[PDB]
């Protein structure tokens, strides 16, 4: 029977596809390690893949996937125990550190190109012809943090051209220098953009970037990651929502 | 075992309850307060399952079912063996879908991310929810919930559909549909593109956003951007879920009859309602 | 109260992006299109330019052609008459040649003609539109992915009204085009075979289908939940992993015991969607020329 003939075959497709799937998901994380850093006993079923080559554009070079963890920086964590499965307790300041919720990653210290080679992120003063197009204009404001006090002003929006999208908000703080902070970890309100993420206090912490007027992959994460570890470290600083209504 | 990545994020954390009691992992998976109230769900409800299947007298997969109370119990409930049953492993179940909904916002806390995914999860819970426990109280019966079983349930689609003629013309059904195929659609157009991207013609540098947008362009005339297309297959499978839910809320509850005369109204509009000719002239 | 990244906060807009010349014939792709600041909400603003060479010519044309073959047979079906043509617009339908005419062409114009006549000009649009989902991909340098995704949509439609129709004999079963007879035809078919839950590709098409809304809901949510760091930059996020990109495997991992890579994790939703209308269309081809019956096939398996 061809019904019958054909769902067989199909299943045996299906597992394989599923093999080849999930081996294809494997070009990155793995092989997987010990608490320890060491390699762990088991590796699972699947085995990594035969490793590809991207060619990446305008020479910046080529990723071998997979192939040895690019991450080798030092993680200021402590074990919590001594068998596996526990938490690793932050040695220092997990903000500063760059763990837990405020992990970032070692990226190429070069902004990313757009198609025709040029920075893909800009602040809009040198974006030609950009300009906000719709929405209440963030511009100007003066941007709250989770402690309800003011940490700065922005005073320009970095825009991704080839997305024709926000990206980040440029602030400026007390001291007179600015950061980055990710568009969608502010509240651009009529008044104010708030910061929930970060209290007053943190945002001369935000990883600040080389040059003024681009931002290297490298940046972007250390600035992502840090705002993001506010959620969690700066839970002592940041007021209720009946204060936030005062 | 970690990924080679891993360990740094690793830290103590974002719990909801519990303190640090449940904050650790089980080999890949985190555990938290909620990883143990779904395993405690999941066995429950999986052990009150093979109850059934004792008392239905089989061990076969494909015949093993739990229905519901029958409709006599109205919004009661039930022995054990007829109706009862269910009605806890609906709890269990619930309680399992929603602990692995909370435990997945403490996932979120622990690595700082958006609650984007329970939430969207939580629609399904709610589509379920809407077959198994809001349709079933607004008709005043759990009888109206389907069968927990492979094959039983399935039954259970085609003898409610068929209650009201062909479901198909069910217009939030219709509308539900529209978004799964959409969404489908989407998927493999939003997967074709990425990958057509990251693997270009062998040889070639890895494409660009540029090109992706330029491909869809010059293909459509439009390309609704990295951001945008998260955000549409996002709203179309919420959407089609929630039509879903919508298309079955209200049949039993506010509309009884064949679907298809739920179009005459369109028909019946008195300015055109009596023009000889055309189909239902 | 935090912000879902649901809908952009504020639009930016830069000059029209012509985007990307490679080896595309830039004297067959227009000029932009106008913004849309409702778009823009949501995804980009940009309308346009669009690309028409003559395999995209031909396309819209019998595209058009398909489209108006229908027009015309429902005005008629209308008695040309705008009011009956709005009232019953769901209710016409071109139906195809009965099973007399079997699979030739001899069929009246009123009675299976114009639905050939459409299908004829459908399927040009379709495959002349496929041609051009590669070309213009291939003019790019980029994968013809898209090209092969599109085949697998279009396999359940050829099986639907070309493939099958013909294995069975005959014309008349193919699918005719109206909204409601189209759905008619499909409860039908169900109704004709058994019921079509006990097809078995049925089952699957129907696994990927809610696979695809669970996979894109899944997908969607995570990118938008590290968008914080710059996720939807998939392809940046390929070619050099970031913490968004982690972070997104390390949820699903711990959250069910396994995750995907940024490149990856398209390819589990390129065949999520793919293995749809690929199932699907087997399951359909199966019917009436190898099973009658589902329910009887399926008591002997
Ligand atoms: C095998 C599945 C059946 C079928 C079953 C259904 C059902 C069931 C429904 C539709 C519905 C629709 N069908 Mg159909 N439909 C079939 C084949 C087709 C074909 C084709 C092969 O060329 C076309 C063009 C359509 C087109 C349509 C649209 C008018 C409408 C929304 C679909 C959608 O989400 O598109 C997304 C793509 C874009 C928006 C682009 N159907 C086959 C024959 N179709 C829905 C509706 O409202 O019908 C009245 C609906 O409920
Ligand atoms: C003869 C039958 C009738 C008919 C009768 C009905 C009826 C009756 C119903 C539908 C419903 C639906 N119909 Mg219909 N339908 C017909 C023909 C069609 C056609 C078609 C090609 O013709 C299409 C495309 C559809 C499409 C649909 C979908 C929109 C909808 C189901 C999805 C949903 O709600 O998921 C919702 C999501 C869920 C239910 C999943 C919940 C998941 C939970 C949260 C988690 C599970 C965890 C798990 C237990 C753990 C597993 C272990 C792990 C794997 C390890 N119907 C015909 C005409 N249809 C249903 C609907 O609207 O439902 C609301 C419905 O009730
Ligand atoms: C409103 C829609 C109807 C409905 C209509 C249909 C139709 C129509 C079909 C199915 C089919 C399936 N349904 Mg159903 N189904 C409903 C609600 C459910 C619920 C639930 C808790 O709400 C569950 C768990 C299922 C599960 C299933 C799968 C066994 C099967 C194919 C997988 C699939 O589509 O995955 C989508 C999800 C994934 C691919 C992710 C992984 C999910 C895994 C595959 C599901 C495991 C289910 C498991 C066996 C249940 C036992 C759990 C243990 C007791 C713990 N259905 C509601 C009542 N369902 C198909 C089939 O072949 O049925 C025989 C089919 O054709
Ligand atoms: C009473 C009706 C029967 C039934 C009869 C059928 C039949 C008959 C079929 C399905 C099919 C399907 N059924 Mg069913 N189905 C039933 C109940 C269900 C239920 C349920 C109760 O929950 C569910 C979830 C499903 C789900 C499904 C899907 C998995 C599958 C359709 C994929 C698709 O739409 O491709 C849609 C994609 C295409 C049709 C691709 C072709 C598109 C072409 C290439 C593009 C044309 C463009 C055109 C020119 C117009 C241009 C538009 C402009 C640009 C705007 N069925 C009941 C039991 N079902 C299909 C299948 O494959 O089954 C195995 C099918 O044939
Ligand atoms: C809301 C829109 C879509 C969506 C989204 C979605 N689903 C999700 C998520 C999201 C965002 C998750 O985060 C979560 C996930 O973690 O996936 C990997 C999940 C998920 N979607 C799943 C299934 C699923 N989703 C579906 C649909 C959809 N999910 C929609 C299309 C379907 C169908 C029928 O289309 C299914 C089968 C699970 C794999 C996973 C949630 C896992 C979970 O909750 O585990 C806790 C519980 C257990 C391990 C066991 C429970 C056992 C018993 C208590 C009950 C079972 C009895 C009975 C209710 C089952 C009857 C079965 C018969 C009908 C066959
Ligand atoms: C793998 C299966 C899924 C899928 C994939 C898919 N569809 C696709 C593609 C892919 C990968 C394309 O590349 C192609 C496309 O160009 O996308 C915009 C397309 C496409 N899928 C379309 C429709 C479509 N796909 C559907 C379904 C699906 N497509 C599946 C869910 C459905 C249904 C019924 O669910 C429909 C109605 C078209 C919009 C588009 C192909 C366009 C085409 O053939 O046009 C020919 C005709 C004209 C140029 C003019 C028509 C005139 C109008 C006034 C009518
Ligand atoms: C860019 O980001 C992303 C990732 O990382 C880079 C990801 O991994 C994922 C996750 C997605 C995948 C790994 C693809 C495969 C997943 C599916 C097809 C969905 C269906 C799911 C399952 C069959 C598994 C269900 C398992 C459960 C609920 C665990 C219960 C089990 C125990 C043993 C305990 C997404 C969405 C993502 O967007
Ligand atoms: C002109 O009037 C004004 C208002 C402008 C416009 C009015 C137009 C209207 C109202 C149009 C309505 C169109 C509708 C409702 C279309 C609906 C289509 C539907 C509902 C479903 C489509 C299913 C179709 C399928 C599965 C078609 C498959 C076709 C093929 C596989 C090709 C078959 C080709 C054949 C038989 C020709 C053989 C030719 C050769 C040699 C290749
Ligand atoms: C009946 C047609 C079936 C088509 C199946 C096509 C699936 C698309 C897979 C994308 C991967 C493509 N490839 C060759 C470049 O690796
Ligand atoms: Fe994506």
């Amino acid at each position: 029977d061809l019904a019958s003939l054909a769902i067989y075959s199909f299943w045996i497709f299906l597992a394989g596809l599923i093999y080849y799937l999930q081996t294809e998901n494997m070009r990155e994380g793995y092989p997987l390690e010990n608490e320890d850093g060491t390699p762990a006993a088991n590796q699972g079923p699947f085995p990594l893949p035969k490793p590809k080559t991207f060619i990446l554009p305008h020479g910046r070079g080529t990723l071998t996937v997979p192939g040895p963890e690019s991450e080798d920086r030092p993680i200021a964590l402590a074990r919590t125990a001594v068998s596996e499965g526990f938490p690793h307790a932050p040695t220092g300041d997990p903000m500063k550190d760059g763990v837990g919720p405020a992990s970032w990653v070692a990226r190429r210290d070069l902004p990313e190109l757009d198609g025709h080679g040029h920075n893909k992120i800009k602040p809009m003063k040198a974006a030609a012809g950009f300009h906000v197009s719709a929405g209440k204009n963030p511009i100007g404001l003066p941007v709250r943090g989770c402690d309800l006090e003011i940490a700065g002003k922005v005073v320009d929006i970095w825009v991704d051209i080839p997305e024709q999208m926000a990206r980040f908000l440029e602030v400026e703080l007390k001291d007179g220098s600015t950061r980055l902070l990710p568009m969608q970890m502010v509240k651009v309100q009529s008044n104010r953009v708030h910061v929930n993420a970060l209290s007053s206090d943190l945002f001369a912490g935000i990883p600040t970037i080389k040059s003024p007027t681009e931002v290297t992959l490298l940046e972007e994460d250390k600035i992502c990651g840090y705002v993001a570890g506010g959620l969690m470290y700066a839970a002592p600083k940041r007021k209720s929502v009946v204060a936030a209504m005062l | 075992a970690l990924l080679s990545f891993e360990r740094k994020y690793r830290v103590p954390g974002g719990t909801l309850v519990g303190g640090n009691l449940f904050d650790f992992w089980v080999g890949p998976f985190y555990v938290g307060f909620f990883g143990v109230a779904t395993f405690f769900f999941a066995a429950l409800g999986i052990i009150l399952i093979a109850w059934s299947a004792v008392l239905q007298g089989t061990w076969n997969p494909q015949l093993i079912s739990v229905y519901p109370p029958a409709l006599e119990y109205g919004l009661g409930g039930a022995p054990l063996a007829k109706g009862g049953l269910w009605q806890i492993i609906t709890i269990c179940a619930t309680g399992a879908f929603v602990s692995w909904a909370l435990r997945e916002v403490e996932i979120c806390r622990k690595l700082g991310i958006g609650y984007h995914i329970p939430f969207a999860f939580a629609f399904a819970i709610l589509a379920y929810l809407t077959l198994v426990l809001f349709r079933p109280v607004m008709m005043g019966a759990w009888g109206y919930a389907f069968p927990y079983g492979i094959w039983t349930h399935l039954d259970w689609v085609s003898n409610t559909g068929y209650t009201y003629g062909n479901f198909h013309y069910n217009p939030a059904h219709m509308i539900a549909i529209s978004f799964f195929f959409t969404n489908a659609l989407a998927l493999a157009l939003h997967g074709a593109l990425v990958l057509s991207a990251a693997n270009p013609e062998k040889g070639k540098e890895m494409r660009t956003p540029d090109h992706e947008n330029t491909f869809f362009r010059d293909l459509v005339g439009y390309s609704i951007g990295t951001l945008g297309i998260h955000r549409l297959g996002l709203l179309l499978s919420l959407s089609a879920v929630f039509f879903s839910a919508l298309c079955m809320i209200i049949t039993g509850t506010i509309w009884f009859d064949q679907w298809v005369d739920w179009w005459q109204w369109w028909v019946k509009l008195p300015w055109w309602a009596n023009i000889p000719g055309g189909i239902n002239g | 109260a935090e912000y879902q990244n649901i809908f952009s906060q504020v639009q930016v807009r830069g000059p029209a992006d012509l985007g990307m010349t490679e080896d595309v014939n830039l004297a067959n792709r227009s000029g932009v299109g106008p913004f849309s600041t409702l778009l823009g909400w949501f995804g980009n603003a940009q309308l346009g330019p669009i690309y028409l060479g003559s395999l995209g010519v031909l396309s819209l044309f019998s595209g058009l052609m398909w489209f108006f073959t229908i027009g015309i047979w429902f005005w008629y079906q209308a008695g040309w008459n705008p009011a009956v043509f709005l009232r019953d617009l769901f209710f016409f339908s071109l139906e195809p040649p009965a099973p007399e005419y079997g699979l030739s062409f001899a069929a009246p114009l009123k009675e299976g003609g114009l639905w050939l006549i459409a299908s004829f000009f459908m399927f040009v649009a379709v495959w002349s539109w496929w041609g051009r989902t590669y070309l213009r991909a291939q003019a790019l340098g980029m994968g013809k992915h898209t090209a092969w995704a599109f085949l697998s949509a279009i396999w359940l439609w050829m099986v639907l009204g070309f493939i099958r129709p013909i294995l069975m004999g005959s014309w008349s079963e193919a699918v005719p085009y109206g909204i409601f007879s189209h759905l008619d035809w499909t409860n039908n078919f169900s109704l004709v075979h058994g019921n079509l839950f006990y097809n078995p590709f049925h089952g699957l098409s129907i696994a990927f289908l809610y696979g695809s809304a669970l996979l894109f809901a899944m997908h969607g949510a995570t990118i938008l939940a590290v968008s914080r760091f710059g996720g939807e930059c998939e392809l940046e996020q390929i070619a050099d992993r970031g913490t968004a990109a982690e972070r997104a495997a390390l949820f699903w991992r711990w959250t069910m015991g396994f995750n995907a890579t940024m490149e990856g994790i398209h390819r589990w939703a390129i065949w999520m969607a793919v293995l749809v209308t690929l199932t699907g269309g087997i399951g359909i081809l199966l019917s009436g020329t190898v099973v009658d019956n589902w329910y009887v096939w399926g008591q002997n398996h």
